[PDB]
């Protein structure tokens, strides 16, 4: 008769979202962009074809020293000061709560009108395409599936097989 | 409760200490209520003082069994499929030795996985799929892989019928509280329309697809996935497309036939699973009845009728409250369901109904003891729940002066007899054996009770067995052999790998087990009978229906005043039955191998797993560990480093778990309290205990953790003891 | 070295175990997998207990008669970490089981009605008092015996 | 969404997603090192 | 009760001794790196004096020194239950007398003090750790290695090595 059913962070799920998704931006347009036959070709010789490999797992380290740094700073002062104990304001804390952060300390604040209001108008822009980005990428992340599963010949694994017409993979279009 | 009752919250009850009688789980902390909660979780003296719901729950939380039996079976069809051995075994039976399960070689594991047939590593089976599965008017591994999801289909759906009850706003009273039709339906068309429907898919398809299997081929060199339609052309080999008959009746001519059936009895030479040319006819000949039968009726009338002098005035009226009980109409059932399961356990071993059983020894005795512990674990129950009636179920006393009010009238009486019955037995029914020891260890055989010393003379024969295998010359039509090959008269030739069934002789060492059963079956029942009877009132305590059918024990007075009750009569009645069944098992295999199971070769000089050692030597009750327990079991205690090994390697635990029961069975209670504090003390010093007042076991919980263990101990012990002396020689 | 025999560098009795026993494993002249892709005695299960050759590492490891290996651990000749190495390990792991036992416990008995908060769990595992254990340098080895759990509270 | 001074609850047996698993990851160390009986160190 | 800490004395002095000995420990290494060539364990002996006798042994050496370290150390004890060390620049620091806005108890966070001219035990704070965790570092990497930094020919780029031990 209808589920009971949740939330409350019902308020937070929505901000790894704008994380996950905006993000898929990075993959969506650069791929297809790629640049068909640019002129063409993809060749990367440079730091890469002669200095004994370049990355992979020095890859990650350097690679997400940064993501490191920044992804942390991301949610853990998104906002929340007050930052300790001890009775309920809910989110699972707002144990920042009634105090934002400081009683007349510094400029905790951005912007006049005693709050943080990045002004009133802009529902526009990002309500739309952006929690789009959430939606969009559901289906061209459901393309990731279509785009490659079928492990282009070069392997049948656990042999059912299980019938046979012809191949599959990606580049755009479809026979139909 | 109290919480929001109203009308005024969908908002569900997640959070606020307790529920279940009313100075309930109290604010104040404790542990007992965590075995409370699970125990008695299902019960009815709480939930509401008003029938209504309960039947509205039990018709739902029922459901999730079927659905389950249904998630189960799937992982068994799947399993009996892609974890194959079934394909391999079928082209190649007499030969294989089947599997479905296999480990994954993590840690020690693998030893458990040991070459089983059509060329692979795994752990065997004594659960005769691969043999219902003969059936498959089709064959194919991925196929069972449809029967399989066909299973998960029935489930999710035959499990959303349980959403589609209680949780959905439910039916009510009339619906069940009009009973008027129920069996009308059930037996007519399902009981019927299955057995019926089973007929149609038991000659259509199966018969033919093992009519010409019982020879050779490799499947798909036979039985396509459709092939068996309109094409009534292969049905040509296995009788006419009725040729000139039209819908039975008589203006029919046979100058040479009589439709499929042409009744058998005996056993296929090449697949002694009993004939199938019959198996249609018998299911057909069922259903009809059910088909005709489930057509009563509407109730009282028939029971409101035949009374007499001493007979049952209350016979007439034998329960309005048999539409208003459950606990009653469950307990009745269990006695039948239960007692109607272990009647399986015979007609099976002395009349196999599946291709390749008997030859398959271990893959139908497992059976005959699994089926055997239900036709018993369901019967003590079938008493418990009557006790549950006898104490409470009805509102007041509206039920009066009848068949019962009668039986009770005598009660220090029906159980007055029965008692002496047992000590008459016991003395004629066990010390009987003890004679032997005392006098064969004294040693003077002249005077034992041997199948040969005390007067009986090289024959048993003249009774009724010998007028069974020989009855195809009465009103009997006939059909070579009997009904069950194990009967006195005629025939031999049964099977070309190993053996199957043959006569099975008697006299003494068959005479007296058969009697220990009596005395064992009887004193079991004494304690359940007197238990359920004296349910509510007595001249040790009359103020004795005042809590429930459990209650620990009334109190140190009256002398003893402890066991009493009837949870407990259904606690010491399990205690016996564990024997009742545990010694009946002990019986069958020692016979069935001492004689029967054994084996042909030239001149079919028969060679039993044991040249009948039974003879003169079960009669001694040591012979029962000379010839049994110490003889066989030498396969359990040799079983290390092998493939089965998981048995020997259980047989120590579970032969431990039992020898842990006694601690739960044999001990006080403010004991483990008195102890649990010393503990609770040391706890507080570090500051580590109080919250959730740790407490010892709830007098009768304690008995709950006896018993249950004593059985899952004392039982799998043999479940191991067994699978380890039929796998491997036998 | 000590009462049993010497390690792996030589242990005759031990050798015979390697060999019969396992390898009989063999035992199946064939049993069909000429090329076939399942039945894995064949590869490892042996070789994973087997390629465990005249190497097992080398571990010292004393090996008595029948050459099943015995554990001394008296902290000498070679055998030290057959108890201590995996001993302090048992200590450190437990104690940081119950350091937090005496923690997602000593954090409750207060505020408002705290009478079974524990049949549900406030922070699962405690996931707050969590690391207090690896975040034990020294810890109870001082603050247990001085203050808090202080003889007072004793 | 969880900051400082204890958090949100959990069920009766989340121990059955703690016996199974965590512990379960440990066979996962008992095949990476498919063997023990002493141990090299790091 | 003792709400909370505490401590004090305690293990703030706990540290500084780590700090300032991890600092020294690394003077240890300092040596073999510029005009380089000579170290690792090098299980010294450790610098070794004259050509007039030792000779492998004359004596346990090593073993002694620290019998000494030993009553000097009872001495720093011989201080911290009851404050006695003229300078007085560890136990809180010097700047004689003071800091002990934490010597009679009641801290919570208490930052501290202690140079007359001038500034602090502070940016001797963080050489304080750089070196404790450095060691962590230092006899981290042996257990496979022992040397730093050439140029851009073919060194600083990590080429091929060899697990952990395993
Ligand atoms: C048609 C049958 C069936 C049904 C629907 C019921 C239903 C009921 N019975 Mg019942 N009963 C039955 C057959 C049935 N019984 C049989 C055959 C017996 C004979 C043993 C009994 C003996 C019995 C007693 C003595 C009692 C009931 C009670 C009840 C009521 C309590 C239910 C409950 O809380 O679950 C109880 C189940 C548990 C709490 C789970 C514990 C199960 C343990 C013991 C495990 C079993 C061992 C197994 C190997 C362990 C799993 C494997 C492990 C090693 C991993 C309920 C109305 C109780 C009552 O008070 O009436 C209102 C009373 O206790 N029954
Ligand atoms: C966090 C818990 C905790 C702690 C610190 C202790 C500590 C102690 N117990 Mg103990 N105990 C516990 C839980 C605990 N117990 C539980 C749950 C039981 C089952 C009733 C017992 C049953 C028990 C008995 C019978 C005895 C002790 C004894 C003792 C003392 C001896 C230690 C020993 O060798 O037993 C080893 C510890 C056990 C057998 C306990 C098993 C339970 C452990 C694994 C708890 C693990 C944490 C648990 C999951 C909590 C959840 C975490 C939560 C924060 C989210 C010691 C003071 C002995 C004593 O009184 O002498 C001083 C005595 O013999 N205990
Ligand atoms: C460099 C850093 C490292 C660090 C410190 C973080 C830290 C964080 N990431 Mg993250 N991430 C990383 C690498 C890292 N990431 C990498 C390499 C990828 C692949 C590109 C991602 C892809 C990713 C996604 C999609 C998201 C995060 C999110 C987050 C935040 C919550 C993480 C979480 O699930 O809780 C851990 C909880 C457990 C129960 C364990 C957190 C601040 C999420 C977020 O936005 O939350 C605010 C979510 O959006 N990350
Ligand atoms: C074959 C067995 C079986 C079946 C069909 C059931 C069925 C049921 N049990 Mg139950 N139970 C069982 C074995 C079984 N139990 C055993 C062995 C125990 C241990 C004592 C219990 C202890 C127990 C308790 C305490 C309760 C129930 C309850 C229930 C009912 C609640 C359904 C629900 O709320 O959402 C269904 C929810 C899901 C499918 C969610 C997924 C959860 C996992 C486990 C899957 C349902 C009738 C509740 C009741 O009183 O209803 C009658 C009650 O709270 N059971
Ligand atoms: C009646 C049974 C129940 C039981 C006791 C098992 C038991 C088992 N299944 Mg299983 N299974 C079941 C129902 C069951 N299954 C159902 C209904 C399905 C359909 C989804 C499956 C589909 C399935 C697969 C695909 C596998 C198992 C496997 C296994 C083995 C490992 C399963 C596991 O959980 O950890 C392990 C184990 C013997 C594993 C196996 O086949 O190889 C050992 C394999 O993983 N099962
Ligand atoms: C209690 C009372 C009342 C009485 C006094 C009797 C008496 C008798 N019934 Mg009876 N009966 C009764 C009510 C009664 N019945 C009721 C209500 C029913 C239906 C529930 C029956 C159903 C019934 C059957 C089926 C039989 C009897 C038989 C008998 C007779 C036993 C044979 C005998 O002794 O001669 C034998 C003497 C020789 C010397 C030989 C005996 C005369 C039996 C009978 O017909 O006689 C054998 C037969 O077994 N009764
Ligand atoms: C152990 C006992 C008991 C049982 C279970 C049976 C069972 C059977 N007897 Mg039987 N019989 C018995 C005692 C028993 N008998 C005694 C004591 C005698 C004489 C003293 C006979 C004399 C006898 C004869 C002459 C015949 C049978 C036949 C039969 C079988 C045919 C089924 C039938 O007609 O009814 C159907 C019942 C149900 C469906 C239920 C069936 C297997 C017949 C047979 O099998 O011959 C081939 C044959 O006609 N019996
Ligand atoms: C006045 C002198 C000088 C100074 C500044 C100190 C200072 C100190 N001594 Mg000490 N000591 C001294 C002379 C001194 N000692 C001499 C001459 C001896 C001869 C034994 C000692 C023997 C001694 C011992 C055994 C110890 C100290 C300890 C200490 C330290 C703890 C304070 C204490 O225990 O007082 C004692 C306070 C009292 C009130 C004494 C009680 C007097 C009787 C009547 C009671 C402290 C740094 C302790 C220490 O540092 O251990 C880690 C302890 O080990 N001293
Ligand atoms: C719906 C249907 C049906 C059917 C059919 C059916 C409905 C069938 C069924 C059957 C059933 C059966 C056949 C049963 C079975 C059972 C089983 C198999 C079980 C077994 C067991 C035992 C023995 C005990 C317990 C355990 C187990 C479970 C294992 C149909 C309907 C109809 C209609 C209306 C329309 C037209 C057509 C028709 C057709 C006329
Ligand atoms: C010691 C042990 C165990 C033992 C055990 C033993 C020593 C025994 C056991 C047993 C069990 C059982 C036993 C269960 C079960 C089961 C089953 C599954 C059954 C089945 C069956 C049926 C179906 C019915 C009847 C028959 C039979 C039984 C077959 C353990 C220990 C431990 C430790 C150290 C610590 C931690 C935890 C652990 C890890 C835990
Ligand atoms: C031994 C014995 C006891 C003592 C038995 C006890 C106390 C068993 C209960 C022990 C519980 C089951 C331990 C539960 C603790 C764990 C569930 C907590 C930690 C959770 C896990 C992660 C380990 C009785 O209480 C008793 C009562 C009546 C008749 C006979 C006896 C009897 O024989």
């Amino acid at each position: 008769s209808d589920p009971e059913s949740l939330r409350w962070n019902v308020q937070a799920e929505l901000v790894h979202s704008r994380w996950a998704m905006l993000g898929a931006a990075g993959i969506f347009i650069p791929e297809f962009l790629t640049k068909l036959g640019i002129l063409n070709t993809p060749s990367w010789y440079t730091a890469g074809e002669q200095e004994y490999f370049t990355d992979t797992t020095t890859l990650f380290i350097v690679e997400l020293v940064f993501i490191g740094w920044a992804e942390g700073r991301r949610w853990a002062d998104i906002l929340n000061p007050g930052c300790v104990n001890t009775d309920p304001i809910f989110p699972n804390n707002k144990l920042t709560g009634t105090d934002v952060g400081y009683p007349g300390g510094l400029w905790f604040d951005p912007l006049g009108w005693g709050s943080a209001s990045p002004q009133k108008l802009k529902e526009l822009r990002t309500k739309e395409i952006k929690n789009g980005r959430l939606a969009m990428l559901a289906v061209m992340g459901a393309w990731f599936q279509h785009i490659y599963t079928g492990t282009g010949p070069i392997d049948n694994l656990f042999a059912a097989h299980l019938a046979d017409p012809h191949a599959t993979i990606f580049a755009a279009f479809t026979p139909k | 409760l109290v919480d929001r009752d109203p009308i005024k919250t969908s908002f569900e009850q997640w959070a606020k200490p307790g529920h279940f009688s009313r100075t309930i789980a109290k604010g104040p902390d404790t542990t007992t209520w965590i075995w409370n909660l699970h125990a008695d979780a299902h019960d009815f003296d709480s939930h509401t003082s008003d029938l209504e719901e309960i039947s509205r729950k039990v018709f739902s939380a029922h459901f999730g069994q079927l659905s389950i039996i249904f998630l189960w079976l799937s992982g068994m069809y799947f399993h009996g499929a892609r974890f194959s051995n079934y394909e391999a075994w079928l082209n190649d039976p007499t030969h294989i030795g089947p599997s479905a399960q296999v480990v994954w070689p993590i840690v020690g594991q693998e030893i458990l996985n040991g070459d089983v047939g059509g060329g692979f590593r795994g752990i065997q089976i004594t659960s005769g799929f691969f043999q219902i599965w003969r059936a498959s008017g089709i064959t194919s591994e991925l196929q069972l892989y449809c029967t399989a999801i066909g299973a998960l289909v029935f489930a999710g759906l035959m499990l959303f019928a349980g959403w589609f009850h209680y949780h959905k706003a439910a039916p009510k009273l009339a619906w069940f509280q009009d009973v008027e039709s129920m069996l009308n339906h059930h037996l007519a068309g399902l009981l019927g329309l299955g057995s019926l429907s089973w007929a149609r898919h038991q000659v259509h398809v199966s018969l033919p697809i093992n009519q010409f299997l019982n020879a050779g081929v490799d499947p798909k060199e036979i039985p396509l996935p459709h092939e068996f339609i309109l094409n009534r052309d292969l049905l040509a080999q296995l009788y006419p497309s009725f040729a000139e008959g039209a819908t039975p009746f008589f203006t029919l001519n046979w100058s040479k036939y009589a439709d499929f059936l042409t009744f058998r009895g005996g056993l296929d030479p090449l697949t002694g699973g009993l004939w199938l040319t019959d198996i249609a006819h018998h299911h057909l000949a069922i259903a009809i009845l059910f088909l005709i039968a489930g057509h009563m009726y509407r109730i009282k009338d028939i029971l409101e009728a035949h009374k007499g002098p001493f007979t049952g005035q209350g016979h007439k009226g034998l329960y309005e409250i048999l539409t208003t009980s459950w606990h009653a109409q469950l307990s009745i059932n269990l006695a039948m369901l239960g007692s109607l399961t272990i009647v399986v356990a015979q007609h099976m071993y002395s009349m196999p109904p599946y291709p390749y059983l008997a030859t398959d020894y271990a893959t139908q005795l497992s059976l005959f003891t699994h089926h055997m512990w239900i036709g018993g674990f369901l019967i003590v129950g079938a008493a418990a729940h009557a006790a549950i009636f006898m104490v409470r179920d009805y509102d007041p006393t509206t039920r009066y002066n009848d068949l019962l009010d009668r039986v009770l009238r005598h009660r220090d009486a029906i159980i007055s007899h029965l008692n002496w019955v047992c000590i008459f037995l016991g003395f004629h029914s066990f010390g009987l054996y003890i004679h032997n020891d005392t006098m064969s260890a004294l040693g003077r055989p002249q005077d034992m009770f041997s199948d040969t010393a005390i007067q009986l003379q090289p024959v048993f024969a003249q009774w009724i067995q010998n007028t069974h295998a020989l009855a195809p010359g009465t009103t009997a039509p006939g059909a070579t052999a009997s009904t069950s090959l194990t009967w006195g008269g005629g025939d031999l030739v049964a099977v070309g790998n190993k053996v199957a069934l043959l006569p099975i002789p008697l006299g003494t060492a068959d005479f007296l087990v058969h009697h220990i059963h009596a005395f064992t079956i009887h004193v079991t029942v004494l304690i359940l009978l007197k238990g359920v009877l004296f349910a509510r009132s007595s001249r040790l305590i009359p103020d004795k229906a005042n809590l429930g059918f459990r209650f620990p024990c009334d109190g140190p007075g009256r002398g003893g005043t402890c066991q009493v009750s009837a949870w407990d009569h259904v606690f010491l009645g399990l205690f016996w039955m564990y024997n009742s069944i545990s010694v009946v098992i002990f019986h069958f295999s020692w016979k069935m191998q001492s004689d029967v199971w054994g084996t042909i070769n030239d001149q079919g000089v028969v060679t039993h797993i044991t040249a009948g050692n039974f003879a003169q030597s079960s009669i001694t009750i040591n012979g029962w560990l000379r010839d049994f327990l110490w003889a066989q079991a030498s396969q359990v205690i040799q079983s290390y480093g092998s493939s089965l090994s998981a048995y020997g390697l259980f047989f120590l635990g579970a032969h431990f778990v039992w020898a842990f029961s006694l601690m739960f069975l044999f001990s006080g209670r403010g004991y483990w309290q008195e102890l649990i504090e010393s503990i609770v003390w040391a706890h507080n010093k570090l500051k580590v205990a109080p919250a959730t007042q740790p407490r010892a076991l709830s007098i009768v919980q304690g008995r709950a953790v006896g018993v249950t263990h004593y059985l899952l101990g004392g039982i799998a012990t043999t479940w191991a003891f067994f699978l380890a002396r039929i796998i491997a020689v036998g | 070295d000590i009462a049993g025999l010497t390690p792996c560098k030589e242990s005759k009795q031990f050798a015979k175990r390697e060999k019969q026993a396992l390898k009989k494993l063999q035992a199946s002249l064939k049993l069909y997998a000429d090329d076939s892709a399942p039945a894995l005695a064949i590869k490892a299960t042996m070789e994973k207990t087997k390629k465990r050759f005249d190497n097992y590492g080398k571990y010292g490891l004393l090996c008595g008669s029948d050459g099943l290996p015995h554990l001394i651990v008296s902290g000498d000749q070679r055998h030290w970490g057959e108890f201590i190495t995996p001993g302090i390990l048992f200590l450190y792991i437990a104690g940081w089981i119950g350091w937090v036992g005496r923690s997602y416990l000593i954090a409750i008995r207060d505020e408002k009605k705290p009478t079974q908060k524990e049949i549900i769990i406030d922070v699962p595992l405690a996931s707050s008092l969590l690391f207090r254990g690896f975040s034990w340098p020294v810890a109870a080895y001082r603050e247990l015996l001085n203050g808090e759990l202080v003889d007072n509270n004793f | 969404m969880r900051d400082f001074k204890t958090y949100l609850s959990v069920a009766p047996v989340l121990s059955t997603l703690w016996f199974g698993s965590l512990a379960g990851l440990l066979i996962e160390i008992n095949r990476f090192f498919p063997d023990a009986l002493t141990f090299p160190f790091f | 009760l003792a709400e909370d800490p505490e401590n004090l004395r305690w293990f703030v002095q706990a540290e500084l001794v780590n700090g300032r000995w991890a600092m020294l420990g690394v003077a240890g290494m300092l040596l073999p790196e510029v005009f380089t060539s000579i170290g690792i364990i090098n299980v010294p002996k450790w610098y070794a004096a004259g050509k007039e006798e030792y000779f492998a042994s004359s004596s346990t050496l090593f073993v002694i020194e620290f019998i000494l370290s030993h009553y000097v150390e009872i001495r720093r004890w011989q201080d911290i239950k009851n404050p006695g060390s003229v300078n007085q620049d560890p136990i809180f620091k010097q700047y004689s007398l003071p800091a002990g806005e934490v010597g009679y108890p009641g801290g919570i966070f208490n930052p501290l003090n202690f140079a007359p001219t001038l500034e602090a035990k502070e940016k001797e704070i963080a050489n304080g750790r750089l070196m404790l965790a450095f060691l962590g570092f230092i006899i981290q990497h042996n257990v496979t290695g022992k040397g730093p930094f050439d140029n851009l020919l073919q060194h600083i780029s990590d080429p091929w090595h060899n697990t952990i031990v395993q």
